[PDB]
């Protein structure tokens, strides 16, 4: 949820 | 009143055989002279014409080769060799079964994501991989597997592009390393060597890049385009499995890495294995990869983690004929999906004739799956392995050929197996093989004497 | 208009602690970086440190880490400078600044907060009037001396604030823990003693008011 | 209607240079209309791809126009113990072009930017910056409200918030009325997209060179948000503003984000606060439905309509079968304080990949008759696919579904003609509203004049 | 830390003068300076920032140039207004740090103090101590050395000294001296003397008196 990234 | 047989000169049997099939000469020396030796057969025994002396040939056919259609070398034809004996102007019939016992051919291309996020799924996508190949082999011997991978467009911003190390090591600032980032790679073209493929689909390993979308629509686009490099067979099922656990960059994306030319569907792979227009060619449409999968007859299926399963299940219903699976530790759901798929291929046997003599002729009956003698038909459609049909061929000689041997195949299209019929031309009596050389009889220049009668 | 208002002087105890603060007027707290800096009339200036309120993120010069913390409240748009363990060299003016364009700059400064530290107890001022020796001249120069009082300040006039003109008012300087004070006024030799001269000394601190008239010494 | 489409004017950049990008009308003090050309992929003075921006006098038979300089020299800053660094470099500069007043806004969308400390970085990251020229006097101002000082492990120790790092600011733009510049910074906050505003007065009032990192206090940048529906949503790919509000005291913008909600897409109306007063989702996903926006009243009630593109919608034909031909909508405002309901009109391209609503253009009253017009372009439409632009006049009941005008391209393939659009300016004098149209393919911009 | 050497520390100077103040850093500070006004008994106003952009509504006569280590601020047609204090400060590193600061001074002619002293009050005597003043009054220049004496014998301990500011109406300098003994040891000696050296004259101004003697 909080990351918005390659990951 | 008067037959054929009787009324047609007959100086001879050869003659007399050559007239018509129903023709028959009495060797009969008590015969009385107003009695004619070429005729049907029962006017000759009615005219007390000796039983034994009554040369009448019989066209036939004898099976040479007839191994039984398998089951599970494999025989898919049967008989193989036929011997056929034809008179003069004649007929004959013969059975040949055809069965679908070879498995059909079936070409799977996979495509990993191999970007950073994919790492705690990595071993389901070797899992699904490997488990594609083994289960889909056990399915059909006439498997073809192949796989490659993509991340994104190796440019800022996708691509981290600081500090000079990020970009032989994207994971430098984590204190960890993996591979450099790349748009689309081919790695392995189908093949039918299911150890090997396993092998190099567990040494794959993630690279990484910024941004959660990815650019597996520019790795399809290649997948299902590029011909000679993938491998796709032309008489073969194709099936794009495409793995990943995000969501997508799509056509017009592309503008904030500042490319802004729209894809152009054709091949950009080449030598290296890379699609080199990554950075310099927009994210393909999905109607543009609508129009590419379907000109080249290949069937996508998104084989995605259940976070998106709906995402792509939303854009299968843009892309007709597409399906999607979930990708998980269990590799159950997608292999369902191809399985289903395989259910699905139906095929024909179509006949086809090589070396037919110019003298012969034939004509063919076929009783396919519906259990019906369908005349004039030669092929049958809509077989599954296992299922058998059958026709019956029927060959016909004009008059008396001088090659007196000759031989032809009749073979289902797309098949190994063939029947041979060896085919003999039966022109002369028996009675001729003891013509005594010496006439005896005539003694008028004549010379020999045969089946009851001088020259 | 940008003003950056800091609260008022404060005199404290060694040993304690004190927090001084600095609101924003005009603009927001968190519109950029804000500092600490310190002034001392021998040691001049120095920077104490900075924060950005938006974050609440600090650095410090090495020599105040320790002492110094500074904090931001974007709430009341105001900024506070904290000082633990108060030493007689923390006796100084403290300021508040921010940039007005380059986000590294120094431009803007508020009034600045005098902080005094001392263990000192309030005291009165012993005021002594100052008349000259036993030959006159043109003009004749009167004093008054004010000593050992605290805290500062305390006011001095003559006759009331009448007498303005050539007066000359030291600064207060401070001998052990108390300050002293001293003023000339100078008038022409006509004007005193044949006038009155008074000297009035104001100690709000330990309210006190003291008027000394200057007497001619005798015999 | 009354576009002429035979007596054309070409206007021409450098090979390769993308001249016709972007485009303006922009007039002088003294009244006179000139055309500014943005070229993102012009050579700078050392044979590297900067981009530039071209002035262009208004001739009949037009031809090659002078470059507005700007400095395209790296800067390098030693402060605060810090490094800091912008990269001019395939910046994109004139990727959009604005003018408003006398002062001309030139975007270049890809510069980059980073900021050392020690053996730390913020990273080197496309955080735009825009160039802002006043021609008369040769003033020039610059504005980057992405660039930070913040180290790359601040981010992480805070899970990424606040991150404006490739923001791409100036990709979209527009000024107000007042002045006030409103740039679209799609990248912004991790991909959500983000909106910089500020008056021009204040960016050239507070502009220093070789400063890099500056105030501009009067400044207004729009949220990050933890809602998922927002992610990689690349709100403000476009921009636009108009009054919807009917107070006309405030001014109200409207923004694209046409990836919104996993590729749904979305344009809000927001006031200046950049709080929400509506929100239009999209019908397709993929469709790219708030690729263009524009804002004009086109059925004559004094209110201000909206029209979004959709350049890749795919329409629905015989056999479950779909077409992407792209699609616009119209969306006329109610009267009172009500919301904006479904669209009055749908208008549908029909060229196979054609990318209708790709630029859609207010034409002001082309024909005189009461109404305004617009013109949307199809840069791979016409039955060569060489690009095609198509003229919708106004009416009572808002557009004509039919084209009163079809135009064209003049280039070859491959040209983008109609990718950018301006209309609604007189040029020749004529009394009639005049349309530029770029083809940054071709490097070229035609310019087409309105006929009594 | 990076060192900011301001020069000079003070100047004396006239109405319409240019005047520089220089500034010199111990590394390159690439115009990393700022300049700083004080006004007496005020707080600070801005001048310029990275090394020449006047902060807005500073006065046009005000600049700045330098680069590398070397800097300056230049005040072209000095006013009134401008006698004031001033400082760099450097934010090419942190931490920041300053110059020690330019006095600009009121130039004038050279002026010898006036000297007065004061024995002790005598209600200062009734409590137990002794304080001696000594006045030296409207000097210039500021520079000035007081001696005391009691009894011919230099006294060193116990002085307390003061300093005006420059005055704002004849722009001179004044001195207070206070000497503080007990008064035992006040009234055990006759001579009490203050002596000024200022640069007005090679000898001292010397003031005395006589314990009780009238
Ligand atoms: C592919 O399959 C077909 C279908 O089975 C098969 O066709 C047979 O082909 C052979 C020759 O190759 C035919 O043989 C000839 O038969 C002639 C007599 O035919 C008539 O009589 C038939 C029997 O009728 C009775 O029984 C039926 C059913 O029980 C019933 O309906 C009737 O009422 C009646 O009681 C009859 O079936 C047949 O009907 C066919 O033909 C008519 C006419 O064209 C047509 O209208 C029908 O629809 C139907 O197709 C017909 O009424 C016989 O005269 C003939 O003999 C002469 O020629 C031979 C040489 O060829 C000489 O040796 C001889 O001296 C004579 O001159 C010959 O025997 C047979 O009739 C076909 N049967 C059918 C049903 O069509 C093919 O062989 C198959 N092909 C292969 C490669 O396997
Ligand atoms: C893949 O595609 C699917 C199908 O299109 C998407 O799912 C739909 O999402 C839309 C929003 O985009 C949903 O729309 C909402 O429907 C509500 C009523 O639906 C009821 O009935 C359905 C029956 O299918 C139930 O499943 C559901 O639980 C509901 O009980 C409305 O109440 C909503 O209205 C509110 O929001 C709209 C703005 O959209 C406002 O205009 C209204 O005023 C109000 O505030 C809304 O219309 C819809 O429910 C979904 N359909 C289905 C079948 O689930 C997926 O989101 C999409 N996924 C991805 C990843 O792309
Ligand atoms: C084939 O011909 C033979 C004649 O020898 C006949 O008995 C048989 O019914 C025929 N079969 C078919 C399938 O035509
Ligand atoms: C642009 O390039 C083409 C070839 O790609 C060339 O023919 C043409 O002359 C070039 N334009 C100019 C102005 O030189
Ligand atoms: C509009 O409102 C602003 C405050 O929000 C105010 O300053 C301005 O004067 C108003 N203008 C008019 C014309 O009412
Ligand atoms: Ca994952
Ligand atoms: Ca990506
Ligand atoms: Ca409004
Ligand atoms: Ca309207
Ligand atoms: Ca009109
Ligand atoms: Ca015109
Ligand atoms: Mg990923």
């Amino acid at each position: 949820a909080k990351q918005r990234g390659d990951v | 009143g008067p037959n054929i047989c009787t009324t047609r000169g007959v100086s001879s049997c050869q003659q007399c055989l050559a007239v018509s099939p129903m023709c028959a000469w009495c060797s009969d020396e008590a015969l009385p002279l107003g009695s004619p030796r070429c005729d049907l057969k029962e006017n000759l025994l009615k005219d007390n014409c000796a039983p034994e002396s009554i040369e009448f040939p019989v066209s036939e056919a004898r099976v040479l080769e007839d191994r039984p259609l398998s089951d599970k070398q494999v025989t898919q034809v049967s008989p193989q060799r036929i011997a056929l004996r034809l008179r003069p102007d004649d007929s004959k019939n013969f059975s040949i079964q055809v069965r679908q016992v070879e498995d059909y051919p079936v070409d799977i291309y996979y495509l990993m994501d191999l970007s950073y996020s994919m790492k705690d799924d990595l071993w389901s996508i070797q899992n699904l991989g490997t488990k594609l190949a083994t289960q889909m082999r056990k399915l059909t011997s006439n498997l073809r597997i192949g796989f490659g991978a993509f991340v994104d467009k190796p440019v800022s911003p996708y691509m981290y592009i600081s500090p000079p190390e990020a970009l032989e090591n994207p994971c430098y600032d984590m204190k960890t390393t993996c591979l450099p980032m790349f748009g689309y790679k081919h790695v392995l073209t189908l093949t039918d060597q299911v150890t090997r493929f396993n092998e190099e689909v567990k040494k794959q390993s993630v690279s990484r890049n910024r941004d959660a979308p990815e650019g597996g629509f520019d790795a399809i686009m290649q997948a299902t385009v590029c011909d000679e490099k993938i491998g796709w067979r032309n008489d073969a099922s194709h099936l794009l499995v495409f793995t990943t656990d995000a969501k997508t960059h799509i056509a017009l994306d592309g503008r904030l890495a500042g490319i802004v030319q729209p894809n152009d569907g054709q091949c950009h792979v080449g030598s290296d294995n890379h699609y080199s227009a990554s950075t310099t060619m927009d994210y393909p449409s999905l109607g543009l990869m609508t129009e590419k999968l379907s000109q080249k007859n290949i069937n996508l299926i998104f084989a995605v983690t259940e976070n998106v399963v709906n995402l792509y299940q939303n854009y299968s219903e843009l892309i007709p004929g597409t399906t999607v699976g979930v990708l998980s530790m269990d590799s159950s759901n997608v292999l369902q999906l191809i399985v289903d798929a395989y259910g699905k291929i139906r095929s024909k046997v179509e006949l086809e004739v090589r070396d037919l003599p110019e003298e012969l002729s034939l004509s063919f009956n076929a009783t396919c799956l519906n259990n019906e003698v369908i005349p004039g038909l030669k092929s049958c459609m809509g077989l599954k392995i296992g299922d058998t049909v059958s026709f019956s061929i029927e060959a016909k000689v004009r008059g008396c050929p001088q090659e007196k041997e000759k031989s032809f195949t009749i073979k289902p299209v797309g098949f190994k197996d063939s029947l041979i019929v060896q085919v003999t031309f039966d022109c002369d009596c028996a009675c001729q093989a003891q013509a005594e050389p010496n006439s005896h009889r005539c003694n008028n220049g004549n010379g020999t004497f045969e089946c009851g009668v001088c020259r | 208009e940008v003003q950056l208002q800091q609260s008022g002087a404060e005199l404290v105890k060694p040993g304690a602690s004190v927090k001084l603060s600095c609101t924003a007027s005009g603009f927001n707290i968190k519109d950029t970086y804000v500092h600490w800096v310190k002034q001392r009339p021998e040691q001049g200036l120095e920077w104490i440190g900075r924060i950005d309120p938006a974050n609440g993120y600090t650095k410090y010069d090495p020599k105040f880490q320790g002492k110094a913390t500074i904090t931001a409240d974007t709430s009341s748009n105001t900024a506070y400078l904290q000082l633990s363990s108060l030493t007689s060299e923390d006796t100084a003016v403290y300021y508040c600044v921010r940039p007005l364009y380059d986000y590294y700059a120094m431009d803007y400064w508020g009034q600045g907060t005098s902080v005094t530290v001392s263990s000192a107890k309030t005291t009165a001022p012993s005021v002594y009037p100052l008349a000259p020796v036993c030959t006159t001249g043109s003009s004749v120069t009167l004093g008054c001396l004010v000593k050992g009082y605290f805290p500062e300040p305390v006011t001095l006039t003559w006759n009331s604030g009448s007498l303005s003109s050539g007066v000359h008012t030291f600064p207060a300087v401070l001998q052990s823990d108390l300050y002293t004070l001293s003023s000339s006024v100078t008038v022409t030799s006509s004007t005193w003693p044949s006038q009155s001269i008074t000297c009035n000394v104001a100690h709000p601190a330990s309210s006190t008011k003291v008027d000394k008239k200057i007497e001619p010494r005798g015999p | 209607l009354n576009l002429d489409p035979v007596q054309l004017t070409f206007y021409a950049g450098p090979n390769g240079s993308q001249f016709g990008f972007s485009l303006d009308f922009h007039k002088d003090s003294h009244g006179r209309v000139a055309i500014v050309v943005g070229a993102p992929r012009t050579l700078g003075p050392s044979q590297e791809e900067t981009g530039g921006v071209f002035l262009c006098p208004w001739r009949a038979e037009g031809g090659q126009c002078p470059s507005l300089l700007f400095d395209l020299r790296d800067e390098t800053r030693n402060v605060g113990s810090q490094t800091l660094q912008t990269f001019k470099a395939r910046q994109g500069l004139g990727a959009s072009v604005v003018s408003w007043s006398d002062v001309i806004v030139a975007c270049a969308p890809w510069q980059h930017w980073n900021v050392l400390e020690k053996t730390e970085e913020a990273e080197k990251t496309p955080v735009g910056s825009c160039f802002l020229a006043q021609p008369e006097s040769g003033r020039r101002a610059e504005y980057s409200p992405c660039r930070g000082n913040t180290l790359s492990r601040i981010y992480v120790e805070n899970d990424f918030s606040w991150d404006k790092r490739y923001c791409e600011a100036g990709f979209s733009s527009v000024v107000t009325q007042a002045g006030e510049l409103v740039l679209g910074a799609p990248g912004g906050y991790y991909f959500l997209g983000l909106l910089a505003q500020a008056p021009v007065a204040d960016i050239f009032s507070s502009y220093r060179p070789g400063i890099l990192l500056w105030h501009v206090s009067s400044q207004s940048l729009s949220f990050d948000s933890s809602n998922p529906e927002y992610f990689d949503g690349y709100w403000g790919y476009s921009v636009a503003v108009g009054e919807f509000d009917g107070d006309l005291n405030t001014t109200e913008y409207v923004v694209g984000a046409p990836t919104w909600s996993w590729t749904l897409g979305a344009v809000e109306i927001l006031d200046s606060y950049y709080q929400r007063l509506h929100r239009l989702r999209g019908e397709q996903m993929a469709s790219y439905f708030g690729h263009s926006v524009a804002v004009t009243d086109v059925n004559g009630d004094g209110r201000h309509d909206l029209l979004v593109g959709a350049p890749l919608y795919m329409e629905s034909r015989a056999d479950r079968k779909l077409a992407e031909v792209g699609r616009v909508y119209l969306f006329l405002q109610p009267r009172g304080p009500h919301a904006l309901g479904a669209p009055s009109l749908l208008l549908t391209g029909t060229q196979l990949y054609g990318r209708f609503g790709s630029a859609i253009a207010p034409l002001g009253d082309l024909d005189r008759d009461g109404y305004n017009d617009i013109a949307v372009a199809a840069p791979y439409g016409g039955p060569s696919g060489r690009g095609q632009v198509l003229v919708f006049l106004g009416q009572s009941e808002g557009l004509r579904s039919r084209p009163s005008q079809v135009l064209d391209s003049p280039f070859p393939t491959g040209s983008a003609f109609g990718f950018s659009l301006r209309g609604a300016v007189d040029i020749d004098d004529n009394g009639y509203p005049d349309l530029i149209v770029g083809a940054y393919g071709a490097n070229q911009v035609a310019v087409y004049r309105a006929q009594p | 830390d990076i060192l900011m050497t301001q020069s000079p520390s003070s100047m004396s100077v006239s109405l319409g003068d240019t005047v520089s103040i220089t500034c010199h850093a111990s590394q390159g500070i690439s115009s990393n300076i700022g300049w700083l006004q004080q006004k007496p008994g005020k707080s600070f106003m801005g001048l310029i920032y990275y090394g020449t952009n006047l902060v807005d509504g500073v006065p046009s006569r005000f600049s700045g140039s330098g680069s590398g280590a070397d800097y300056s601020l230049t005040i072209s047609s000095l006013d009134s207004e401008d006698f004031a204090d001033y400082y760099c400060v450097q934010y090419a590193q942190l931490p920041y740090t300053f110059g020690g600061g330019t006095k600009l001074e009121i130039k004038r002619a050279d002026a010898a103090p006036t000297v007065s002293i004061f024995p002790p009050s005598s209600e200062q005597l009734t409590s137990g101590g002794a304080s001696v003043v000594c006045f030296l009054n409207n000097f210039y220049p500021k520079d000035i050395n007081v001696k005391w004496k009691i009894d011919g014998s230099e006294r060193q301990n116990g002085v307390l000294n003061s300093w005006t500011d420059q005055d704002s109406k004849d722009s001179t300098y004044s001195m207070s001296s206070t000497l503080t003994l007990t008064k035992d040891e006040y009234e055990r000696h006759n001579s009490y003397t203050c002596e000024a050296t200022h640069k007005t004259s090679t000898s001292p101004i010397v003031k005395s008196f006589n314990r009780n003697e009238c």
